[PDB]
DNA sequence: AAACGCGGGGGACAGCGCGTACGTGCGTTTAAGCGGTGCTAGAGCTGTCTACGACCAATTGAGCGGCCTCGGCACCGGGATTCTCCA
DNA sequence: TGGAGAATCCCGGTGCCGAGGCCGCTCAATTGGTCGTAGACAGCTCTAGCACCGCTTAAACGCACGTACGCGCTGTCCCCCGCGTTTT
């Protein structure tokens, strides 16, 4: 019937049978047992919360409430798990983290 | 009745291991300094494979070790080496 | 042989000599105490008066010390336990238990009183028994 | 707690009979021996040599 | 052209978790091409272990061993959680 | 990162399962069972 | 007898002339039972497990000490110093 | 149980190529190891290029951008030329 | 083997020298980039289309597991060789 | 620049287990028919990359130079290994 979303049955809102529509469609078994989608969706929603928090924090650590990728970048950099998990992954427009080697100070 | 297990032979492993392998490695006055330093880095290198290779095994839910799930970490960390099947 | 302490007097100095500033040391050093270990549970345990299934089958058909107890004779105990029924048989398995474990701590109670007796003779500059 | 505390200075004179062995030995507020220990070491009876 | 983006769902999520601060495109371009990135990462390794296995049957059993597998630290533990506590709402529903 | 999922699923308090043990760092006392020895002696000297 | 230093590098021939590990063996079948049986024990120990490591393990370490004494020399020293080991690390990226 | 051995084949490219060498098990069991190894390593990543054409087929020319892509050198060039060559002999046979 | 030592002499290290280099400042443009055109190109969108290996039926020998060697290379005895350290 | 000696390389005798093939016996790999459908491929459109210059102007560049640091040179001491040890 009617697209009444599978999100709502998980409390997400990642539509999991757009998940499960997914999963049939990624190669990944011939049976996608149906809480792959939910634990897919759930672990996304999961991470999408993790992040968005960091963002939020530092986007008003800037004074700014649009969360921009240098936020992401001086949010996600400053993470040990993160930025251990995400050592190639790379932000356009999040630049550097401002921080100088210590030697080159001057004395 | 016997519980067997073992606990740190990385010292088992000498330190004429290191004299050993740092010629191997192409080192010449190898300082007191390294011989330890050693010794705990390729812990590192240790548990983290099979932190993940445990891991393998209860879902194939099984109670031995094989080196496919070594393999399967292996290649899985981008260690991937020949000899053994593929 | 009586206490378990650092028996090396240079580094329970060294010990306190970098405590003080706040750092760790090479070797280990622990409080003074005596030595022997209690240990039960790895010791006598409460035994087994039953068999593998002489509960369930009953529960179908519907049922001088040589440590702490005295050796009875061969024909005076047997008629004994030919009176007992299956609902007291765990209740004398956890009597001779609260026997054998008392015993077993009375004697150790006794050697440890023997030892803490000469502990505090040694710690305060008697040399011992005086 | 008295006895306590007077009986195990008197053991060894010479060292400081300090109030964290006496809270460590003894069962009770930390308050209380306190107070009776530094009421103790005001009127001699314990590290006075 | 209505087309299943992930960009009110952001939305969603971001004003379920910071409503304080609204969002750039260029981030929630980066979030979106990250949702799908790592929905292919988790569950191509997912289809690993169901090619280790042999399997054909991948469910959230599967997702939690490569949850138990891929994440470093709580970010495994978490999702093992997380990842089981949606399932536990739509296992229910 | 605990307390960073009470509170997504809490918009929709101390552990009983960590249990601690006491090992305490001695006090330099002599006679006590407990510390160490450091300090004055037993004897006078 | 002799000084410091000489006989080293036939041994870095030699070695490297040979195709061997280089480490104890009843310890290392006992570190595998060691470090497996860490996370989950009852572990049925096939060698085939214990032995697919070491090259893994030994030739990198190997390959480690060549950094070392590049950034020893580098440095200008061949008394190897951990500064040189976890400066190499760091641009291995593994400090 | 007849499992796909590759201790023939190869072999029978030694006998082609260094027919008065042998090859140790252990060796073999490299070449073994390297066998299915290579063969679905240019196979994910041209089943990705499938879905880079969005394709339901893949041609010679996929694995032709397998090699096209990836091969250092003239080990692409002969296998551009030896990929569609033998095709070219498959394609005469 | 490990393992424990142990001269022992030069390698690390400090440290001093020295001199130049590399920024720094500032003069000098200058090409950077911006707008601003003009346009058009292949991207893009559709528009059908058929062929293509799918898929499955039949078959069949492939090829490889279990079954037969015997020999390439390791092991070792002995000697020749060849690098190194003190004359 | 040279011999003594310790390590190495090389060469002769042994033998063996592994490399390779042998012997079925499938089973998988093929051929043989679809099968619509996938991408084959025609048309359409429109756009989106296209250079291009007007021009600025500050960035880049042009150069004076000043000294800092990187090495030039040393002595050391140290320190780590080598020779000898055995046990483990």
């Amino acid at each position: 019937a009617k697209a009444k979303t599978r999100s709502s049955r998980a409390g997400l809102q990642f539509p999991v049978g757009r998940v499960h529509r997914l999963l049939r469609k990624g190669n990944y078994a011939e049976r996608v047992g149906a809480g792959a989608p939910v634990y897919l969706a759930a672990v996304l929603e999961y991470l999408t919360a993790e992040i968005l928090e960091l963002a939020g924090n530092a986007a008003r650590d800037n004074k700014k409430t649009r969360i921009i990728p240098r936020h992401l970048q001086l949010a996600v950099r400053n993470d040990e798990e993160l930025n251990k998990l995400l050592g190639r992954v790379t932000i356009a427009q999040g630049g550097v983290l401002p921080n100088i080697q210590s030697v080159l100070l001057p004395k | 009745r016997h519980r067997k297990v073992l606990r740190d032979n990385i010292q088992g492993i000498t330190k004429p291991a290191i004299r050993r392998l740092a010629r191997r490695g192409g080192v010449k006055r190898i300082s007191g300094l390294i011989y330890e330093e050693t010794r705990g880095v390729l812990k590192v290198f240790l548990e983290n494979v099979i932190r993940d290779a445990v891991t393998y095994t209860e879902h194939a839910k099984r109670k031995t070790v094989t080196a496919m799930d070594v393999v399967y970490a292996l290649k899985r960390q981008g260690r991937t080496l020949y000899g053994f099947g593929g | 042989p009586i206490v378990t302490e650092q028996p090396s007097a240079e580094i329970r100095e060294a010990y306190i000599e970098n405590f003080a500033k706040g750092e760790h040391i090479s070797a280990i050093v622990p409080g003074q105490s005596i030595s022997g270990t209690l240990e039960l549970s790895a010791q006598f345990r409460v035994p087994r008066y039953h068999s593998k299934n002489s509960f369930q089958q009953a529960l179908q058909m519907k049922a001088q010390y040589y440590r702490g107890l005295p050796l009875y004779e061969k024909n005076t105990l047997l008629e004994r336990l030919k009176q007992l029924t299956p609902n007291e048989i765990k209740e004398l398995e956890h009597l001779h238990d609260a026997v054998f474990v008392n015993t077993g701590l009375q004697n150790v109670r006794k050697v440890r009183t023997k030892k803490w007796k000469k502990y505090w003779q040694y710690k305060a500059g008697i040399p011992i028994g005086l | 707690y008295r006895n306590f505390m007077v009986n195990s200075y008197r053991l060894n004179p010479n060292e400081y009979f300090s109030v964290t062995t006496a809270r460590r030995n003894v069962s009770g507020d930390a308050a209380a021996l306190f107070r009776l220990h530094k009421f103790l070491t005001k009127w001699g009876l314990i590290n006075y040599q | 052209t209505r087309k299943e983006s992930y960009a009110i769902y952001v939305y969603k999520v971001l004003k379920q978790v910071h409503p304080d601060t609204g969002i750039s495109s260029k981030a929630m371009s980066i979030m979106n091409s990250f949702v799908n990135d790592v929905f292919e990462r988790i569950a191509g390794e997912a289809s690993r272990l169901a090619h280790y296995n042999k399997r054909s049957t991948i469910t959230s059993r599967e997702i939690q061993t490569a949850v138990r597998l891929l994440l470093p630290g709580e970010l495994a533990k978490h999702a093992v959680s997380e990842g089981t506590k949606a399932v536990t709402k739509y296992t229910s529903a | 990162r605990d307390t960073r999922r009470k509170r997504r699923q809490g918009r929709s308090l101390p552990d009983i399962a960590d249990i601690p043990r006491t090992f305490r760092t001695p006090v330099p006392s002599t006679l006590m069972p407990g510390g160490v020895d450091v300090g004055p002696s037993v004897e006078s000297y | 007898r002799y000084r410091p230093g000489t006989v080293a590098l036939r041994e870095i021939r030699r070695y490297q002339k040979s195709t061997e590990l280089l480490i104890r063996k009843l310890p290392f079948q006992r570190l595998v039972r060691e470090i497996a049986q860490d996370f989950k024990t009852d572990l049925r120990f096939q060698s085939s497990a214990v032995m697919a490591l070491q090259e893994a393990s030994e030739a990198y370490l190997v390959g480690l000490f060549e950094d070392t004494n590049l950034c020893a020399i580098h440095a200008k020293r061949v008394t190897i110093m951990p500064k040189d080991i976890q400066l190499a690390r760091r641009i291995r990226g593994e400090r």
